[PDB]
């Protein structure tokens, strides 16, 4: 919370009003990305916004989340790369950047040694079903 | 269509493995969660779709099938398991795949 009210006050409140979200998800991811593990930093968030998007770690087509739980800070190409898919499925994949263990190693740091991230967001982000299966689909309409 | 190997990673009791299906147009990714380390060592392609697989993901086909992301060379189906481990065992150890 201090960081990211020092933050706000050297941006200025009307910068600081559009990409609030954004720089609460940089401050929670240590700075990275998550899928690429590449470093986002925080003068490029502030001048250039537009090539940081806020990614839906489970699609809300099944998730129907769309709390900060399952919101995700990455670049743009790495969203658009991800489509429809899991984190698991998008990385396993030959579309990504690192590996699903490199990215898993990081997540249960993440949540279990830091506590950046909710136990809610840990489980997204490792969710290594298929969301595109029956059985699945009615899990996490039925965790409801 | 061709059947290529993009991703794999060693687990305790398998491997994760990821094949690529391209046609003309279209690329469809085949993720294999676990597939047995018998069949994996041996070769033994002819038994990979006899495992369980997520639904394939399906999107334009690459104009280049070379490394994937990662940085791993990628192989024919037909070449065998144990060629794309031979060929990526030390970048895979380095991204904890191996
Ligand atoms: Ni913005
Ligand atoms: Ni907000
Ligand atoms: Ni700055
Ligand atoms: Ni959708
Ligand atoms: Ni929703
Ligand atoms: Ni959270
Ligand atoms: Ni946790
Ligand atoms: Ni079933
Ligand atoms: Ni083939
Ligand atoms: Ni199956
Ligand atoms: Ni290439």
């Amino acid at each position: 919370n201090e960081r990211i009210e020092e933050i706000i006050r050297t941006t200025g409140k009307e910068n600081a009003k559009y990409l609030i979200e954004k720089i609460k998800l940089h401050d929670m991811q240590e700075g990275k990305c998550l899928y690429s593990l590449e470093a986002i930093p925080l003068e490029d968030l502030l001048n250039n916004p537009f090539n940081y998007e806020v990614d839906h770690i489970i699609p809300r087509s099944v998730s129907f989340d769309n709390s900060f739980n399952n919101k995700v800070l990455v670049k743009q190409e790495e969203n658009s790369k991800k489509g429809n898919r899991t984190p698991f499925q998008y990385l396993s994949s030959s579309d990504s950047k690192i590996s699903y263990e490199t990215f898993k190693k990081h997540i249960l740091n993440l949540a279990k040694g830091k506590g950046r991230i909710s136990k809610t967001k840990k489980e997204y982000l490792l969710e290594e079903r298929d969301i595109n299966r029956f059985s699945v689909q009615k899990d996490f309409i039925n965790r409801n | 269509s061709v059947k290529y190997i993009s991703n794999m990673s060693k687990q305790e009791k398998g491997y994760r493995v990821y094949v690529n299906v391209v046609n003309e147009d279209t690329d469809k990714g085949f993720l294999f969660p676990s597939v047995p380390k018998e069949v994996i060592e041996n070769d033994k392609i002819d038994e990979l779709f006899n495992f369980e697989h997520h639904k394939p993901y399906v999107q334009k086909a690459k104009s280049r099938y070379d490394k994937n992301g990662i940085g791993y060379k990628i192989v024919q189906l037909d070449e065998g398991f144990q060629k794309f481990i031979e060929l990526n065992k030390e970048k895979m150890k380095e991204n904890l795949d191996y």
